[PDB]
């Protein structure tokens, strides 16, 4: 938790992240614990839920943030949930045993629709709307039987 | 000793039953002395006497 | 009562205000942008004070960026936040390098008792006329009142925020405003040669001037070290605590009821109110115990090296107390004798202890001001047990300060606390407050009584205390209401009398109307209510109209991206400790389930099961308790099952029924003994006896029993046996799938459940749930759009089928029955094989990674590169791991997991044991389950009309350097930010999208 | 836990108005297929014996 | 139907001043 | 391991009480915690040691021996030692034997490539451009025996045995002892096809421009447990039939 | 209790406080319960409490001054409770 805060702070310092704009940390494992191989998949699911809702959940068990972490100007460690106006992108970092690092970046899905035509979009919107309806039908049927 | 042991087994006669019961009581003494040593620590020997 | 509570190891410190300032700012920013707090509200000011009190350079750089990047056009609420926010930056810069301040800015309220028509007594705190500010409160207090004789807030708080740093100088002090022949309501006293304590004009003036300045400028407690007891939620003790922390005090607070509930209350106060330099230590403590008092004071003064604090107190505030009600002199027994010890003898022992610690270190010039809560009412009510004896005997400390050898270590400031209103109606005697105030007496809010007592810690009345003992009368003229017992009793009479007559008239008018209108106009009066049912939604992403989507991205982007080569997440799912991704999100984000959350969790855990058939004779359609088959309605589910749901979900003690009877309190090991003396024969089949012979040789005798065909097995002297034994293991807690979870409820069959390792059941359910989040109810629909060779599985595990490994390394050894194909089930790639063999039937890629705790990101990385190579169009991606006895034990031998026994010493509960980024973090919390995502080419997502939850922009993996530590994390992922900066004078045109689009 | 827009089934005697009323207050309901528990409830009402039989075939099953 | 009808007929200390605030004269019982 | 003689254990109930044996205080309390009523432990007041009477109804495990019918295997030539290549006793004690086969294969491979000093790569390529995309079907399978059997038998087993079992540790040791890259690491598991999967991953890692160079391949050990399990699946040749 | 200053208040002083105050209250409590048991409402026992005029003014007295001063609560509680018909207080401030 020191090594990870340090490597995000040094990523952000090197790419001239504005002083005063820190990445908001989220530590899902306060609530789920560490499932080893699954850790990143849960963090990823969370990151998509954050993207689409624009709600950043707080580390409810952050009684007291370590003094050693104040040196990292570019991180912010919230203890309560923040309902923002929107989150455009999310970093996901995993650190395995036997020297496995990983990063993924996930961008809000609305940056994709800029790249298509009003027609292609409107065609898509209608197909999705239909699928969602079928999926709800399927879900509620399979749940009860 | 071995002959005694087979006669004891035959008579359905636990030779340790005594020392068991005793070790179990020596624990309840330890426990009650700990309760009483605490009240002396709290109130003081002057007050308890 | 006298039992020990205090342990040094249970002490929680709160000191990270440098982080809570940024969270307090960003909280208030979005509160104002979503219209929750307005300009008019008094919260934006009380909040502002707290952000200024934590002003440092970091926090201005933070406020600047957040206020200088709001678009003031997007709404009125964005102009509001930017106006306020610029004000708040101007203030914060002045106050930078200025000591933070206690400033109460609450609307001063008086009591109101209402009796309605039907005789209901209501109590409400009611904005006073002519006292709208704290300044005005000190003027009211100075003028006394007729009985004390002796011959831009709430209109535009953006303007009041500007006027918080601007220190207000007053030409004339209020001391001059004190009319002659009038005793003020707050006043200090002086001891006359007769021995009595009289009102002193002069002392009282000095106090009231310091109290006036505190109301304008505010008070600092920077460098003040305070012990406080009897300061629990909803007490004066706790409004004092907020003020100390508000002015940067360092404070020890003691609880008698230590718990997560209490340790969270206190975390919440420090994070709202602790100014720069403040700390709060919360320790469990029994003031009734002599041994806890000795221990507390020794922990405060000990060196950090010996496990203490290294402090030296400047104030003790011992307000701990137990109530004794209707204990008259006949009934004084054990409770009163214990109460007397809490409230008097152990107060003396705690000042005795701080004298011995201060003297030990020859501290002669840093006295601790003791603030004793006195009463003015010694014996005048009764039924108080030994309370009056307790209170009156502290008045001996005003004399003994002159007469003994502890005045350089200790100063007494006795506060005669007066009528303080509590919460509502029942609290204190709130209903008769209004009536006592009519006599010319003044009562106080808890926040005003807090103010008065923080007065006694100002530098002026700290200065007097050090000359001579200070007796402060914070009783607002109750001295002078005569026969207060029988007065107060007359007032309660008159309210009850009135309420009872009115309620008796109301009962009869109902009866004598019910009789005239039977049950016709008293029965058709009553309406019909709609109890909501759970409409569980899939939470597909909201698609905005096209015109709103083109604002977000730049216009040059149209036709610029190759959508065949943009990876997009199209669905996701999980099985873990909080059920599904739906229920985990509710717990993670809101900390509480909705109606839909509770029903999903109750269905998962198997508490409820739908029924559509005959149910005890009649036909029925609905939910049903799965145990009793009794009908349940969704409205009843929270009340029936929410408590059960939360006990058996999440991180909690290991449940042995879930882990094949694993009881970490009792681990079967086996020791190898040599048999000293031959054993009694036991029977065995011919083949088993020959197995004992083959092993033991000379050391066993096997003989046919000629009748049966069975064999005797004499194990002889020198033979080896294994005798079982039992370790007690110290890792007792884990993040376990919610008790009840069964692959049957999802629709997996008993044939598949018997064949397969349990981790593979988590995976199958995650792959289905993920395809439903993607609106793909029938996986074979993929093969309308894509070849059978274009669907991939790039998911994996750190360790794999870890129950199957136990099968082949332990259960075979113990000649237990184990399926012949157990080895297939252990492989990390079989989970994927089952997903293909039961759902997908692709002939597409399969690249199973092992990445220990990073397998899920490695999986994404492999999944993306498999798509951008045109090997696959769609990919399942993710990770899974189980929790079993063997890995729990091995993660313990590596000292990677938290030792649960250490955690219990610290007084932690299972919930609060995974605490990332925290001072006290001491290892991780093993959990189990799976997470799956479905990723596609964006092209193919738009063609299929599947929901698109996010774009996977980047996914990388890095190793670290030369080492000799396999579990040591490194910096190697820094390389995702590798760029050259030798030549950074002029902007590269390759970053400008306009340029890039021109070239296309 | 609100109180019903349809208090008395007397209000159904100008029925288009009472449907407008219910689906104005719950517009989701215009854009959602019947929940599978609400199909079952609907067919359970079609079998209610203390009621004139419904003048329509609501499902092809064994019944 | 007879079977179904058969089966239907069977069924039908606190030393922290959180509670009372004893530091205050009036919390006791004034 | 002698496939002609496999130690299994059978669970017997003791009909008749045993002869006392001595044990330390802590070991005796472990027998008590397990057996309860069915064991009597008593201090021997002179020594401080404890008697352990195992009583009637107590469970014991008695060893026995299967004769196994898979007698033959393709084994590294008898004599082969990581010492002869230059690997040290500190590394040999720490590490699962499959990891010694791997270290020697990665060196020998760099010599077939005329790269005698792996760090020469970093004259031509960034530290982030060397990958390891090699893997195993089952991994450190002697370390698994350590945590699932040797601990159960309270034999001595290194505290960090679990790290050695992971299929990705072999690669970690290769990075930690030779390469020191910060380049990709995508460890596959593909049972008997891990080596081709490794090549595939290795190529796609290069054609994505994540890595310029990649180590690629496969490793597996032969131990008693997997031999037996491949026999229960009837996958291996029965040597007695042969 | 001699040369027991506030640093040194321990077991002896806590016991002395019980002799000189709490068990005085328990003894008047007991005579109230016995007098009430028998409905004696008209034969009160005059309690004569030894008071001090010197509360804290010498020191080294342990909890003596706290003991003595807390009996002055009985002059108020005689009006405020239900034991005035059983008991009367006559506090004697005994001098040199």
């Amino acid at each position: 938790d020191k090594n990870e805060s340090a490597t995000i702070n040094e990523m952000m310092k090197h790419l001239g992240r504005s002083e005063g704009n820190p990445v908001i940390g989220v530590f899902q494992k306060f609530l789920t614990g560490h499932p080893k191989g699954a850790a990143g998949a849960w963090m990823m699911n969370g990151a998509l839920q954050i993207l689409n809702s624009g709600i950043i959940p707080g580390n409810r068990n952050a009684d007291n943030v370590d003094k050693i972490l104040e040196q990292f100007e570019y991180v912010l460690y919230p203890s309560k949930t923040l309902k923002t106006d929107g989150v455009r992108a999310v970093s996901i970092t995993s650190f395995g045993f036997g020297q496995k690092g990983g990063q993924a970046i996930v961008v809000h899905p609305d940056y994709l629709y800029g790249a298509i035509t009003e027609d292609r979009y409107n065609e898509y919107v209608a197909k999705v709307s239909a699928r969602e309806k079928s999926a709800y039908k399927f879900f509620h049927n399979g749940m009860i039987y | 000793r071995q002959q005694l042991q087979v006669l004891a087994r035959y008579l359905k006669m636990d030779l340790d039953n005594g020392e068991r019961k005793f070790l179990k009581e020596k624990d309840t003494v330890a426990e009650l002395q700990a309760q009483l040593d605490y009240l002396n620590a709290e109130l003081g020997e002057f007050f308890v006497n | 009562g006298v039992a020990t509570s205090f342990s040094r190891k249970k002490a929680r410190t709160f000191d990270s205000s440098w982080n809570w300032a940024k969270q307090s700012l960003l909280s208030l920013y979005f509160e104002i942008i979503h219209g929750v707090l307005k300009n008019v509200d008094r919260e934006v000011v009380s909040e502002a004070i707290n952000i200024m009190n934590r002003s440092n350079d970091a926090l201005i750089k933070f406020m600047e960026y957040h206020i200088s990047n709001t678009d003031e056009t997007k709404g009125e609420n964005y102009q509001l936040v930017k106006t306020l926010g610029e004000q708040l930056i101007e203030n914060c810069k002045q106050v930078l390098d200025v000591d933070p301040v206690y400033k109460d800015v609450a609307k001063p309220t008086g009591p109101k008792t209402a009796i309605d028509k039907n005789g209901n007594i209501t109590y409400s705190e009611e904005p006073r006329e002519k006292v709208r500010k704290l300044s005005q409160y000190v003027q009211e207090m100075a003028l006394g009142g007729p009985i004390t004789k002796e011959s831009a807030l709430d209109k535009d708080s953006t303007k009041e925020v500007a006027s918080l740093p601007n220190k207000s100088t007053i030409s004339k002090t209020v001391s001059s405003t004190i009319p002659r022949e009038t005793i003020p309501f707050l006043h200090l006293r002086k001891k006359t040669p007769a021995g009595d304590w009289k009102y002193d004009r002069q002392l009282s003036s000095l106090f009231l001037d310091g109290l006036e300045k505190a109301a304008f400028n505010g008070v600092t407690f920077k460098d003040k070290y305070v012990l406080i007891t009897g300061a629990g939620k909803g007490s004066i003790g706790a409004e004092v605590l907020q003020g100390l922390l508000q002015g940067g005090a360092k404070v020890v607070v003691t609880t008698s009821r230590f718990s997560k509930q209490v340790t969270d209350y206190y975390q919440s106060i420090y994070a709202k109110y602790g100014a720069k330099g403040s700390t709060l230590i919360v320790v469990p403590f029994n003031q009734g115990s002599k041994q806890d008092v000795e221990a507390l004071i020794e922990f405060i003064y000990d060196t950090e090296k010996n496990g203490g604090l290294g402090w030296d107190l400047d104030a003790i505030i011992p307000f701990a107390a137990i109530p004794e009600q209707g204990i008259e002199l006949e009934h004084i027994d054990s409770k009163s004798e214990f109460a007397h010890r809490i409230m008097l003898t152990n107060i003396l022992r705690m000042m005795g202890c701080v004298k011995k610690q201060k003297s030990a270190r020859g501290i002669e010039t840093r006295p601790a001001q003791v603030i004793l809560p006195m009463s003015p009412n010694h014996g005048t009510f009764g039924g108080d047990g030994m309370y009056s004896e307790s209170k009156l005997s502290l008045e001996t400390l005003f004399n003994r300060w002159h007469s003994e050898s502890w005045a350089n270590q200790l100063t007494v400031c006795g506060a005669i606390i007066g009528w303080t209103r509590g919460t509502g109606l029942m609290s204190a005697n709130n209903i008769i407050a209004e009536g006592i105030e009519k006599m010319g007496v003044r009562t106080f809010s808890q926040k005003e009584m807090a103010f008065n007592l923080l007065g006694l810690l100002t530098p002026e009345v700290v200065e007097l205390c050090q000359k001579s003992p200070v007796m402060a009368d914070l009783n607002g003229g109750l001295q002078f209401v005569p026969e207060l017992k029988e007065f107060t009793a007359k007032l309660r009479k008159e309210l009850v009398e009135t309420s009872e007559v009115r309620k008796a008239v109301s009962i009869e008018t109902a009866l004598e109307h019910k009789v005239v209108n039977g049950n016709s106009a008293d029965a058709a009066y009553a309406q019909v209510e709609i109890q909501p049912r759970a409409n569980i939604q899939l939470d597909f992403p909201e698609l905005k109209p096209y015109k709103q989507v083109k604002q977000i991205a730049p216009a040059e982007l149209e036709g610029l991206l190759d959508l065949e080569r943009v990876i997009v997440v199209t669905g996701f799912a999980e099985v873990g400790p909080w059920g599904s991704a739906r229920t985990r999100w509710e717990m993670e984000a809101f900390g509480e389930f909705s109606l839909e959350g509770c029903v999903e969790m109750a269905w998962i855990m198997g508490f409820i099961s739908y029924h559509n058939g005959n149910l005890k004779g009649r036909p029925y359609t609905g939910w049903v308790d799965s145990k009793t088959k009794e009908p349940v309605d969704d409205k009843d589910v929270k009340a029936k099952y929410e408590t059960s749901i939360l006990e058996h979900s999440g991180i909690r003690l290991i449940e042995p029924e879930l882990f094949n009877g694993y009881n970490p309190e009792k681990k079967e090991m086996i020791q190898e003994v040599i048999v000293e003396e031959d054993l009694e024969p036991f029977e065995a089949s011919k083949e088993t006896a020959e197995q004992f012979k083959h092993q033991h040789g000379d050391k066993v005798d096997i003989f046919e029993i000629p009748e049966t065909g069975e064999y005797s097995v004499k194990l002889l002297k020198g033979a080896t046996l294994y005798i079982p034994k039992a370790l007690r293991f110290d890792r007792l807690v884990a993040g376990q799938i919610p008790t009840g979870w069964n692959a049957k409820t999802y629709g997996i069959s008993d044939d598949i459940i018997s064949q397969v390792d349990p981790i593979t059941l988590f995976v199958l359910v995650s792959v289905v749930e993920a395809f439903i989040a993607s609106g793909i109810t029938d996986p074979y629909e993929m093969y309308k759009y894509v070849h059978v060779s274009e669907v991939g599985n790039c998911s994996g595990s750190g360790m794999g089928g870890v129950s199957a490994l136990r099968g082949m390394f332990k259960d075979r050894f113990k000649d237990e029955p184990v399926q012949n194909d157990i080895l297939q089930e252990s492989f990390i790639n079989t989970m994927s094989a089952w997903v293909n063999m039961l759902l997908i039937s692709s002939s597409g890629p399969i690249k199973t990674p092992v990445g220990a705790c990073a397998t899920s990101v490695e999986s994404v990385d492999i999944g993306v590169e498999t798509i951008l190579s045109g090997k696959a169009r769609i990919c399942i991606v993710g990770g899974y791991d189980d929790f079993q006895e063997e890995g729990s034990f091995e993660f313990g031998n590596m000292k990677a997991t938290s030792n649960t026994l250490e955690e219990f010493e610290h007084g932690r509960t299972p919930a609060e044991m995974s605490r990332p980024a925290t001072t006290t973090r001491n290892g991780f919390m093993e959990a189990q389950g799976a997470g799956i995502q479905i990723i596609m080419q964006a092209d193919l997502a738009l063609k299929m009309g599947v929901p698109i939850y996010g774009i996977v922009a980047m996914a990388a993996t890095a190793t670290d350097k030369i080492g000799r530590s396999v579990p040591a994390p490194g910096k190697g992922i820094l390389t995702t930010a590798r760029e050259h900066h030798s030549s950074v004078k002029y902007a590269s045109p390759n970053l400008n999208m306009k340029y890039r689009k021109r070239q296309l | 836990k609100t109180l019903s827009l349809i208090q008395s089934y007397s209000l159904l005697d100008k029925p288009d108005e009472a449907i407008e009323k219910v689906f104005n207050a719950y517009p989701a309901a215009r854009e959602q297929f019947l929940n599978a528990q609400d199909i079952d409830h609907f067919l359970s009402m079609c079998q209610n014996p203390m009621q004139k039989p419904v003048p329509f075939v609501p499902v092809l099953d064994r019944r | 139907a007879l079977e179904q009808e058969t089966v239907y007929r069977k069924t039908g200390v606190d030393m922290d001043n959180s509670n009372v605030d004893v530091v205050t004269p009036n919390s006791i019982f004034i």
